[PDB]
């Protein structure tokens, strides 16, 4: 049911096409939303 | 006439017996659903010894 986001800010220096960064970074939780609702699709907004 | 509408109204005036005097009445009712629970009871805390 809990849906949890995990998130870390990381300036990065490489450049912007195709370029995962090759490093490593521990995401944090930030919130836990204590919702009680199936999620089966997902869609970006921009 | 032979069309008595449903509504009808009130005539509170200040010296009615009780019974007539209006009253304020809320009901709160509580439903336990398979959502996480969310509206809880308060949790007093104590001293930190």
């Amino acid at each position: 049911g809990y849906f949890k986001i995990y998130s870390k800010h990381t300036p990065i220096i490489v450049r912007e096409p195709e370029d995962l960064p090759q490093g490593f970074s521990a995401l944090e939780p930030l919130v836990d939303l204590p919702i009680g609702i199936n999620i089966t699709r997902f869609q970006t907004l921009l | 006439f032979n069309c008595y509408f449903p509504l009808r109204s009130y005539s509170f005036r200040p010296t009615y017996g009780v019974g007539h005097q209006p009253y304020r009445v809320v009901v709160l009712s509580f439903e336990l659903l398979h959502a996480p629970a969310t509206v809880c009871g308060p949790k007093k805390s104590t001293n930190l010894v």
